[PDB]
């Protein structure tokens, strides 16, 4: 039963809510619909990760980090590597912290994926820009950046 | 003794009583307590005089709660319920009766929970305390009447230039809501979420989240193999993130001098409701500025546009430092 999850997502991108009579933060309803879809149907679940990662008309920032994180941990990790290379100047707080965290964990992998050139400088450029956003602490950005740099000096 | 239970239900009630007494499994005793309570409710609500007084939309009336009280006395505090039953004739709380509503809540909380007067007052002056207090009345006066009492206590607590009432949602669940014009605020968004009282056991979610976090750090390739891993971690992370914003919002208003009082929460509801009036799907975001002795705080709100054109508050946020 996934078309339900897809129609909850379609409504979030359209009106910013999953269903009208839900009293939740609609970003939380959408995160559930997105993660429910990703587990039941990856091919369609990763599609909405992209439909979130490019949409310039979504309320929440957290959910973009969710989408990016889901692609990084999937067989389409390369779509996420190339998204971070080109959009590093525009990526939100949530995406930058999910990027810095993925590569901190990737420092422990036997077989790390090939990292595109300058990506670490583009991320570290973006951190120095977003370091002083008061919302940084809700993503634990300064802590995630500390592990990322101490992993890759 | 249980004249309006069937033979089968009498048997189930006795099994529930036994499991309540003998089981060494708290989950089985909790199920048995719920079963005992549901059978007692069927007994009381199947009384012929309770039926007459409580049916066809009258479950919240004073007549309905009074008949239920008579029945419960026959199969056996009663002065606390007397002041409460009288409040069920009220349809709007104003200066005439607000103190009558407050005193009946305070006196009831003392008798039912055994607390002293000052402790009962602090309990009933909160949304979450008053929810527990009204909920504890439901077995005696019935769910509909207990719900009305919670609404009445909400009108008294939040007195200002909006109304308070209960609105059903997608499932038939009641939401206590401040309503004015074509705008609505579910009050828990102000009295719980904005005040740092977001639901969730932070320490439980944090350890379940840190459990998954260490596994992903230990072998990200292995963790990624099953998308259920990343689903559970991301949902825990968001829940934790909502609590942390909820607590930080509470502290922002705290440091500004806008502490957690009914007066302040009511004033905040009223300004937000004004800011939403006549809004459109063009712009669904508003903000107001509130003032305390230590500074101002801007409160941002996003509103859902419902099919009938009214607005319901969806998110409330302050900035941070």
């Amino acid at each position: 039963s996934t078309a339900k999850d897809i129609e909850g997502l379609e409504s979030y991108l359209a009106n910013g809510y999953v269903e009208a009579n839900s009293f939740n933060d609609p970003e939380d309803d959408a995160l559930e619909c997105l993660s429910n879809l990703l587990v039941k149907d990856s091919r369609g679940g990763l599609s909405f990760c992209k439909k979130i990662l490019n949409s310039n008309n979504i309320d929440g920032v957290f959910i973009k980090g969710s989408a990016l994180n889901f692609l990084l941990l999937s067989e389409q990790w390369s779509y996420a590597f190339e998204y971070l290379t080109s959009n590093a100047d525009n990526i939100t707080l949530a995406e930058l912290e999910k990027a810095l965290f993925y590569f901190y964990c990737a420092k422990n992998e036997t077989d790390p994926y090939p990292v595109p050139e300058g990506l670490f400088k583009k991320l570290m450029k973006r951190y120095e820009e977003l370091k002083n956003d008061p919302d940084a602490k809700f993503y634990h950005l300064h802590e995630t950046y500390d592990d990322f740099s101490k992993a890759y000096p | 003794e249980n004249n309006y239970l069937s033979v089968s239900e009498k048997t189930e009630l006795e099994i529930a009583k036994q499991k309540l007494k003998n089981s060494k499994d708290p989950a089985e005793r909790e199920k048995a307590q719920q079963k005992y309570d549901a059978l007692l409710e069927k007994d009381i609500s199947s009384d012929k005089a309770v039926i007459t007084a409580c049916s066809n939309g009258q479950a919240a009336s004073a007549a309905c709660a009074g008949e239920r009280l008579k029945v419960i006395a026959a199969k056996g505090y009663p002065d606390a319920y007397g002041q409460i039953v009288n409040l069920l004739n009220i349809t709007s709380v104003d200066a005439q009766n607000q103190q009558q509503v407050k005193d009946a809540m305070v006196n009831y909380a003392m008798v039912q929970f055994g607390v002293d007067r000052a402790t009962a007052q602090a309990y009933v002056e909160t949304y979450d305390g008053m929810k527990v207090v009204a909920a504890s009345m439901a077995p005696v006066i019935g769910a509909a009447a207990a719900s009305k009492i919670e609404v009445l206590a909400g009108k008294q607590r939040l007195s200002n230039s909006f109304e308070v009432s209960s609105l059903p949602d997608a499932n038939g669940k009641n939401h206590i809501t401040a309503v004015k014009g074509d705008a609505k605020i579910p009050v828990d968004k102000i009295e719980l979420y904005m005040r740092g009282k977001a639901s969730g056991d932070l320490d439980s979610l944090q350890a379940e989240y840190n459990s998954l976090k260490d596994a992903r750090i230990s072998s990200q390739k292995e963790f990624a193999k099953d998308p259920n891993n990343a689903k559970r971690m991301e949902v825990l992370e968001k829940q934790i993130h909502n609590i942390e914003r909820s607590q930080d919002m509470a502290r922002v208003l705290e440091q500004a001098g806008i502490v957690n009082t009914a007066s302040n929460n009511s004033m905040i509801m009223d300004k937000l409701l004004d800011s939403a009036q006549g809004a459109t799907s063009a712009n669904r975001k508003t903000s107001v500025v509130v003032s305390g002795p230590n500074g101002n705080v801007r409160i941002y709100a996003t509103w859902t546009i419902l099919p009938d054109g009214t607005k319901r508050l969806s998110t409330v946020n302050t900035g941070t430092f």
